[PDB]
């Protein structure tokens, strides 16, 4: 086959903002180059036409070039939904198709620090003898929010997971899931438990308490 | 608009083997073609492609014995059959309109695979309520409890609020280790305490129980 690959391979945006990615290829596959889009938990679109060919049902804020070892696209045009990533792929006889790796595409809008939720564990944890706190974290971009927990207000090397989840443009921001696991001992002689964020957006040290009559 | 309707659940052992349905409606399969499509998390996108129109039929090439494809064109129903799914062919698939027929236009429903080591497993029902500012607030939010149970479908209903379709409720994700965890939440007025009686329970899809129970307040005075 053939290798393939874009440039860059994630990009933060804004509102308007004219994006302009480009997809190269060792040797030009002459007029059946297709890039494409993917909005997660939707399915892709088919964007583009031989190089800049407008198909029904997309508004004109699109324009696509590049030429043989080379390809862009660049679009005119960013509503906010924008957020996705891009996929660069071509059409020929030959049965197998290749997908190039595809351009994360974002929208920044700020530094923003995580909010702070909590609902009550549930009763299989309290029963296999591995205590566990449960601190729901949201509203936090960009994504790198590190996340530990201090027990006590106590730092520690590790015990954090983390499994980030995707753009809400209901609220424009991330948000995290996570994991801990700890040995029934050390619940005991601690008393209050709470979770830590280490995010680029703070201009202070931050910890959080509630109550768990509270709801 | 032409649209389709798909279908499909696979769950066996490493080479699997399951017959499938995709219809489109709207207009007759002679004149337009569609194939199929991978739409596995994790793993990527991959997809099918169809004869007399691009011609033969796409399949990997160790896939190319083991998947297979016919058509049914008065009927205008597509279907897909497979006889041993690889270890790694645990995917949900879907299929992908076709009007110039290299680009997908429209979907369907959707098409699971699943082969894992883990047996049939089922849940329990925990509910959770706010506290007792329930007697004078309009509305608040609810929750349920589910976690370490056999593939993500877990199905929450309750009888006050919104449809069914309100409750916050998704598949799951699995790792390595083959259970599942979800959670549920729901916010519905609390005034219809005094006038219908609370059922809460999971409708777990491989779960083989079928047990329902009705739900009392918390009572804290007793």
């Amino acid at each position: 086959a053939i290798q393939l690959t874009q440039s860059p391979s994630s990009l933060s945006a804004s509102v308007g903002d004219r994006v302009t990615i480009t997809c190269r290829a060792s040797q030009g596959i002459s007029t059946y180059l297709a890039w494409y889009q993917q909005k997660p938990g939707k399915a892709p679109k088919l964007l583009i036409y031989g190089a800049s060919t407008l198909q029904s049902g997309v508004p004109s804020r699109f324009s696509g070039s590049g030429s043989g070892t080379d390809f862009t696209l660049t679009i005119s045009s960013l509503q906010p939904e924008d957020f996705a990533a891009y996929y660069c792929q071509q059409v020929n006889s030959y049965p197998p198709i290749t997908f190039g790796p595809g351009t994360k595409v974002d929208i920044k809008r700020t530094v923003a620090a995580p909010s702070v939720f909590i609902f009550p564990p549930s009763d299989e944890q309290l029963k296999s003898g591995t205590a566990s706190v449960v601190c729901l974290l949201n509203n936090f971009y960009p994504r790198e929010a590190k996340v530990q927990w201090k027990v006590d207000n106590a730092l520690q090397s590790g015990n954090s997971q983390e499994s980030v989840t995707e753009q809400d443009s209901k609220d424009s921001t991330y948000s995290l899931s996570s994991t801990l696991t700890l040995s029934k001992a050390d619940y005991e002689k601690h008393k209050v438990y709470a979770c830590e964020v280490t995010h680029q957006g703070l201009s202070s040290p931050v910890t959080k308490s509630f109550n768990r009559g509270e709801c | 608009e032409v649209q389709l309707v798909e279908s499909g659940g696979g769950l066996i052992q490493p080479g699997g083997s399951l017959r499938l349905s995709c219809a489109a409606s709207g207009i007759t399969v002679s004149s337009n073609y569609m194939s199929w499509v991978r739409q596995a998390p994790g793993k990527g996108l991959e997809w099918v492609s169809v004869i007399y129109a691009g011609g033969s039929t796409f399949y990997a090439d160790s896939v190319k014995g083991r998947f297979t494809i016919s058509r049914d064109n008065s009927k205008n129903t597509l279907y897909l059959q497979m006889s041993s799914l690889r270890v790694e062919d645990t995917a949900v698939y879907y299929c992908a309109r076709d009007l110039d027929y290299y680009g997908m236009d429209v979907w369907g429903r959707g098409t699971t695979v699943t082969v894992s080591s883990a047996s049939t497993k089922g849940p329990s029902v925990f509910p959770l309520a706010p506290s007792s500012k329930s007697t004078s607030g309009g509305t608040a939010a609810l929750g349920c409890l589910v976690k370490d149970y056999f593939p993500e479908p877990v199905t929450v209903s309750w009888n006050s609020g919104a449809l069914t379709s309100g409750v916050h409720t998704f598949p799951a994700v699995l790792q390595s280790s083959g259970l599942y965890s979800l959670s549920s939440v729901v916010t519905v007025p609390s005034s219809s305490l005094g006038t219908q009686t609370y059922i809460c329970n999971v409708n777990h899809k491989p779960s083989n129980t079928k047990v329902d129970k009705r739900v009392e307040p918390k009572s804290c005075d007793k």
